[PDB]
């Protein structure tokens, strides 16, 4: 609190650039794709199409000050705080409430629509296979659907059929290494649905969802969630340019000891 | 009159009713700055972020003295208590940084604008001005605009200087922390050391240079105690001198050259490369003299591909000397100086 309070500041201006890049007409996707989407049953009408986004990656050990980060980013920033767990969500508002005020926080499963009857879709369905390799990220996401598709599809059916990803752009996901790798994609998903389906007026403004995933990779380990997916994954590496988007807050992991070494990721003490 | 700027309240349901179309107010270069601001004094909450969002415009100066309310979003639902354990028990906090956090950091701007409401209390913590005794728990928000608008902090020179006391302060606290960070990212940029003492470097760099006892003489010497920046009693802060020669003598002298090569080189018996920011305005001379002495030391420790290996061993040891860093690494984007009977080992 010392220190951190000078150290966070960069993490805000990162932010900020983040949150305001816009996007050009051919990267912005259109309602006439996703109607079409719904229209059809199978995977077999789902082409390459792209879905822009930005992430923002904040590790570390066991709260060594990612909480208060994520408290000093929503005093400042315009973001929607939501959670991986409701457990997530109700210790986020603790940590809010105590100090300023938030609207109520839910659950980022509440925010993209997930509900009782998804809980039954049978997830990994339908079969897909890697198209080539360094696989582009428009297979990256059409995996990500393919094996999410039972959710995605009766979203779409009852979107057909006030959303708080109309607010803002910038969606605080706490605990991301609870989240399933696909569920990250679905999420950027789940935003165009909104902005796509109200006609929102960030959608006039050719914003792009931004993402700021605050969670420790290390304490779940697959028997790669959204950390591990991102910090792993060549593709996402390049396409989120997460060298120069990322924090550790620090009071064996490769992972993070490359992280370390890579100069233009902030430390925060 | 001057332009001026109120935080609406009201004892009983904050509405648009109570809008209608009473109030209660109770927040209402250099030189010349704290000049006219003092000459200014005598002697609803929403985001748009704007921590505060004006409801309608508009005798008015013995409101500020009694707290009397003058009779004709998200803050709609304030409470005293609300305001007293947000904004601290201490009275200077109450005053001054609700009236900065709420309505100075927006219309000043400067860097105190992007720290959030705890950083503000920090920094107003270490405001220690004079306490003029107060003549006389508070219920209601007429106990608190009748203990905000008689206060001496919201009169006078306090409540002039107070914003520029904050970006003084944000602005030695960052030049420290950033002087330390620079040197930070200049050793940890290419360092190739083991793992396990990479992580044990980085630890006790940021911990025993930011030790509790350096952190309270850097506090000590921002400490002010008159809001005159002119009659500033702010002392030169050793938080950067300390840190930097202090202790990096013993972390350099410890995790040298002699014990790198002793322990990670297993012996089984050179361009320089320059990353540009800007040209150097007797340095250059200096920083070959330092490099041929860490080159130097190296080829002593080293003599009691291969070529690879010597390459190596002269980049490393040339990185652990102090003033060939000081001479030349504050120019270089980045520091890798040489491109790359056995000299073995793990790297």
């Amino acid at each position: 609190n010392f220190t951190s309070m000078h150290g966070v500041q960069p993490i805000l201006k990162r932010i900020r650039e983040l949150s305001q890049q816009q996007l050009d007409g051919a990267q912005v996707p259109h309602l006439q794709w996703f109607r079409d989407v719904a229209a059809l049953e199978s995977p077999a009408g789902l082409p390459l199409r792209e879905f822009p986004f930005a992430v923002y990656l904040i590790t570390g050990n066991a709260g060594s000050g990612k909480s208060t980060c994520v408290q000093t980013i929503n005093e400042v920033l315009d973001c929607v705080v939501t959670g991986a767990t409701r457990i997530a969500a109700q210790n986020m508002y603790a940590k809010l409430s105590g100090a300023f005020l938030s609207r109520p926080i839910n659950t980022i499963f509440h925010e993209f629509g997930f509900r009782g009857n998804h809980v039954q879709a049978q997830l990994g369905q339908y079969p897909y296979t890697l198209t080539s390799n360094p696989a582009s990220l428009e297979d990256l996401q059409r995996r990500d659907l393919t094996y999410y598709w039972e959710v995605i599809l009766d979203l779409t059916k009852r979107a057909l059929a006030l959303p708080a990803f109309t607010r803002s752009n910038v969606i605080v996901i706490d605990e991301a290494g609870l989240l399933g790798r696909h569920l990250l994609t679905a999420v950027v998903y789940c935003w165009w649905m909104i902005n796509a389906l109200y006609h929102t007026p960030q959608y006039a403004a050719r914003l792009r969802p931004v993402l700021v995933c605050v969670g420790s990779p290390t304490q779940t380990a697959s028997l790669e969630n959204v950390l591990t997916y991102l910090i792993c994954n060549r593709t996402l590496r390049e396409y989120a340019r997460l060298s120069y988007s990322w924090a550790i807050f620090i009071n064996i992991s490769e992972h993070i000891l490359s992280a370390l070494r890579d100069p233009n990721v902030v430390i925060v003490y | 009159p001057v332009e001026v700027t109120a935080l609406y309240a009201t004892d009983g349901c904050v509405i648009t009713s109570s809008i209608a179309l009473p109030v209660y107010i109770f927040s209402y270069t250099e030189q010349d700055r704290f000049e006219e601001s003092r000459a200014l004094y005598q002697a609803l909450l929403g985001t748009e972020r704007g921590r505060t969002r004006p409801m309608f415009v508009c005798a008015l100066q013995d409101a500020l003295a009694h707290g009397t309310p003058l009779q004709p979003y998200y803050g709609s639902a304030q409470s005293p208590f609300w305001f007293l354990s947000k904004f601290g028990p201490d009275e200077k906090s109450l005053v001054l940084t609700t009236r900065y956090y709420l309505l100075q950091a927006q219309r000043l701007g400067g860097a105190g604008a992007t720290y959030d409401l705890q950083a503000i209390k920090d920094i107003c913590a270490t405001y220690a001005i004079p306490h003029a005794p107060r003549p006389d728990s508070l219920t209601s928000f007429a106990a608190i605009t009748r203990f905000c608008c008689t206060s001496q902090y919201a009169r006078g020179a306090a409540a002039a200087g107070f914003p520029l006391y904050v970006e003084r302060r944000i602005a030695a606290d960052v030049r420290e922390t950033s002087a330390l960070e620079k040197f930070i990212t200049h050793d940890r940029s290419c360092l190739r050391v083991s793992d396990r003492e990479f992580i044990t470097y980085i630890y006790l760099a940021h911990f025993e240079c930011f030790s509790p006892p350096r952190l309270a003489t850097h506090l000590r010497a921002v400490t002010t105690h008159d809001p005159n920046p002119a009659a500033s009693t702010e002392q030169p802060s050793p938080l950067g001198r300390e840190a930097v020669e202090q202790f990096f003598c013993h972390v350099r002298a410890q995790l040298n050259i002699g014990e790198y090569v002793k322990h990670n080189v297993t012996p089984r018996e050179l361009d320089l490369d320059i990353a540009l920011k800007e040209p150097v305005p007797r340095r250059l001379h200096e920083a070959l003299g330092h490099f041929r002495r860490g080159a130097l030391a190296a080829v002593q420790l080293l003599f009691p591909l291969t070529m690879r290996g010597v390459a190596r061993v002269i980049q490393q040891a040339v990185l652990l000397d102090r003033d060939f860093v000081e001479a030349i690494g504050s120019y270089v984007k980045n520091f890798l100086l040489i491109d790359t009977h056995s000299l073995g080992g793990d790297y």
